[PDB]
RNA sequence: CGCAAUAGAUAUAGUACCGCAAGGGAAAGACAAGCAUAAUAUAGCAAGGACUAACCCCUAUACCUUCUGCAUAAUGAAUUAACU
RNA sequence: CUAUGUAGCAAAAUAGUGGGAAGAUUUAUAGGUAGAGGCGACAAACCUACCGAGCCUGGUGAUAGCUGGUUGUCCAAGAUAGA
RNA sequence: UAAAAGGAACUCGGCAAAUCUUACCCCGCCUGUUUACCAAAAACAUCACCUCUAGCAUCACCAGUAUUAGAGGCACCGCCUCCUUAAAUAGGCUCCACGAGGGUUCAGCUGUCUCUUACUUUUAACCAGUGAAAUUGACCUGCCCGUGAGGCGGGCAUAACACAGCAA
RNA sequence: UCUAGAGUCCAUAUCAACAAUAGGGUUUACUGGAUCAGGACAUCCCGAUGGUGCAGCCGCUAUUAAAGGUUCGUUUGUUCAACGAUUAAAGUCCUCGUGAUCUGAGUUCAGACCGGAGUAAUCCAGGUCGGUUUCUAUCUACUUUAUUCCUCCCUGUACGAAAGGACAAGAGAAAUAAGGCCUACUUCACAAAGCGCCUUCUAAAUGAUAUCAUCUCAACUUAAUACCCACACCCACCCAAGAACAGGGUU
């Protein structure tokens, strides 16, 4: 059907500003104790995750530049090595994806 | 009523559900780490685990080969499954994938999730460590370790 | 489930029935408060343009465990006063008629086979 | 003892736009209502008598027009501003 | 014929089920018939979404014993024979 | 989409769905046409038949001439001017063929039903973006009985506030 | 209400004529069905009691009783009626009760045919076939308050004039209603369901006004538990909990 009467600003305020409709204050924010950026407990530090995705993208660009075209999933493991890092004794027989910047401190 | 139904409903029906999960799983086997909506990744985690289980049986088995043929779409990955992934987990008997939640998607504010196969070459996800063992509460609990061990 | 408007094949040698007729016997009423009829529930049949009392002796509807589940809704014609009209029965009748009270003693003295 | 941007020409224009067509035909330029600051507390034409006191107490059947009077019997009005 | 839709995707559509489908069929293109007129395998059917009589301008501020309205303050007289 | 037993007991009617068979009756001969947007029909048209008018030039009928043209009625052709059901208010001029026409019946079929149930998709509910419309005197918008009804009277009830439903 | 008339005798076991006292309508001539139902009792059944001409179950009337129930079909739709099978019963009415819940017929929409009236157009409180009413819920209100039947003992005692044939008390079996479950069957398959399963609690005694008597608008004496139930958390995950919020678990 249709309304029988306009609804006043008072009723509309008792509806719109009722607590159930308010935005709740979040009790689960904190500071990355080492890195020092904001984060929720159960979620990754956004800044750290972005700085990881950047390096993943650069590595993957090198991988694409080396594999040539599509349909070339290798049949061996892969290892990524930064400048001035000779292939360790454990990484022989694994594809090497050379990169041209110093290894990040967070890359172990 | 939906008591005891473990399978999400997604896509345009059951078949599209299998096909969506198949594309997610193929992306995972190809890149070893993918960011996807949280619920879809949680649905695909079981399939990725059982795919590694089937891949351990090895090429020679035919049932496993048919299964990996269905569940991998670019077939270059089937070698990998049977020669890089399944060999990699010859020790672990379970839990080959780690799944995290990440900042919600910018456009549609969906609940996201990064899922990866343990042990890959990629830069490591920023996992959350526990509190250092030297914190006050941990030190008191360490004192209790000692004092209880001596008594017993 | 022998309810109203269900075809039942008379198996009693049917001095009356068993003769050709373009209709087939139908149940028009079940002598139970609810419509559904199970073994031993005596019903009413429209057979050969006539109304005759009946007695169900087997049905395709699964019953309890240890009782037979036939594949045809079998019925024996019985006269109003309980006497069976026929003199024989060939199709097997379940041994679950010696149970719960009813006019069943005569219908077992006239059959020949059980299960 | 003519108007001064809802007036004065329809006019910044017979343009925009509507129509197949004849044809129709605009708008405008220089702390009103609505909200926020500040959601609400038994009870009721939302007021009045009041009271130390906002509510609580007592009183109290909305307005216009049409029918003999009309509890709202029916018609009309969301509300502000301008024109009527 | 049914279901959806009823400010809808649409001012008559969608999905299925259906009738015709070498004919009195269907159809693109230009022309013709003009309003008491045209056309009509007559249904008052159709003539640019609304046809028992198109649409636009003019006479036109049509007329309306009918409906609705009719704007400052205050006071005072003020009602139900009939032809 | 699937369904136990039963298979029209649903219902105005086997509408819908599943399955594919049969028989008749009324109307209309047939194919066709019609109320763009509630009626596709038993109405219109139609071959066949009949009636009426008309002896004839260059713009229609017609570059036609009574076996022709126009206007009407009718509708080829031939023949004349008690059963059914358990139960029944239903069905039962000749004239092949045809009908999304109307009525009835056999057999089958099926969630129509006895009597509902599960799953899937859209809708849905929540989060994020964009964001209408009818409606609206004011509302601080209760129940029962009476008067003539949320609002009057007499009783009863009564802390405020979202959200999703329902339709008195 | 007078019984007055009857009834093999007799008003009261039944009709009970006229009338009177009561509650209720009569409009044409010169609105059903589905769904859910709320309510009254003027009770159809079940329950309790009186009399009987029922010598007895049942019948008949009368009082009381509204917690519960009150079937399925063929033909047809001024809505009823008839008919078949049942049932313990297939009650009488108010709120079409209920169309912003759904449907059909109508009666009154344009098409057409038949019959009547008319010179015609057209009419007809006639008969047939066909035929479109849309709604996003603002406000109120609301959304967790065990009966019946059959069978059998007890048996054919009492009652009874022969004949027929009781209570009180138990025991089985079925259905329905409410509530719940998924071991089996069934549709299906980490579960939801039913066609399946389980539970359901006005006759006396004493006795006065009126010393006998009298049941007493005389005094006086007799014929539901169950269920729920911890003040202070809530980021995350799971869930037999769930629309969101809530709720259970994380040893
Ligand atoms: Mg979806
Ligand atoms: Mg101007
Ligand atoms: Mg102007
Ligand atoms: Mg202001
Ligand atoms: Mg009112
Ligand atoms: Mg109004
Ligand atoms: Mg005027
Ligand atoms: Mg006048
Ligand atoms: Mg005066
Ligand atoms: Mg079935
Ligand atoms: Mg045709
Ligand atoms: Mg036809
Ligand atoms: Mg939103
Ligand atoms: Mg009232
Ligand atoms: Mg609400
Ligand atoms: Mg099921
Ligand atoms: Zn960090």
């Amino acid at each position: 059907a249709a309304p029988k009467n306009r609804r006043t600003i008072e009723v509309n305020r008792c509806r719109r500003r009722n607590p159930q409709k308010l935005i709740k204050v979040k009790n689960n924010i904190d500071v990355c104790p080492e890195c020092g950026h904001l984060k929720q407990k159960h979620v990754l530090c956004a800044y750290c995750y972005e700085k990881v995705c950047k390096e993943t993208a650069e590595i993957r660009r090198q991988i694409g530049k080396q594999e040539g075209g599509p349909f070339k999933a290798p049949t061996i493991e892969t290892v990524v090595l930064y400048t001035g890092e000779t292939p360790s004794e454990q990484d022989q027989g694994k594809r090497i994806i050379e990169r041209d910047r110093k290894r990040p401190s967070w890359f172990t | 009523i939906s008591h005891g139904r473990v399978f999400r409903r997604m896509g345009l029906g059951p078949e599209s559900r299998i096909h969506l999960l198949r594309n997610l799983l193929t992306g995972l086997v190809r890149h070893e780490r993918i960011e996807a909506p949280w619920a879809r990744v949680d649905e695909m985690r079981g399939y990725a685990e059982k795919l590694i289980d089937y891949g351990k049986l090895g090429d020679t088995n035919e049932r496993a080969m048919r299964m990996a043929d269905f569940w991998l779409t670019e077939k270059d990955l089937i070698p990998k499954l049977f020669q890089v992934l399944a060999p990699r987990y010859k020790d672990q008997t379970g839990g080959y994938t780690r799944m995290l939640q990440i900042p919600n998607r910018s456009l549609d504010r969906a609940k996201m999730a990064v899922i990866e196969y343990k042990g890959n070459c990629l830069p490591p996800l920023p996992l959350p460590r526990r509190d250092s063992h030297l914190t006050l509460l941990n030190q008191l609990l360490q004192g209790l370790r000692q004092d209880l061990r001596q008594s017993q | 489930a022998i309810q109203k408007m269900t075809r039942v094949r008379v198996v009693d040698n049917s001095a009356l029935g068993n003769s050709p007729y373009h209709r087939a016997p139908r149940c028009i009423h079940v002598y139970k408060k609810n419509g559904v009829g199970k073994v031993g529930d005596q019903i009413l049949l429209a057979i050969k343009g006539q109304k005759k009392k009946a007695l169900i002796v087997g049905h395709c509807m699964p019953g309890p465990r240890m009782t037979p589940r036939f594949d045809s809704n079998n019925v024996v014609l019985i006269e109003d006063n309980g006497n069976p009209v026929g003199t024989r029965i060939k199709t097997p009748i379940p041994t679950s008629l010696r149970k719960r009270e009813g006019e069943y003693s005569k219908v077992l003295a006239i059959a020949q086979n059980f299960v």
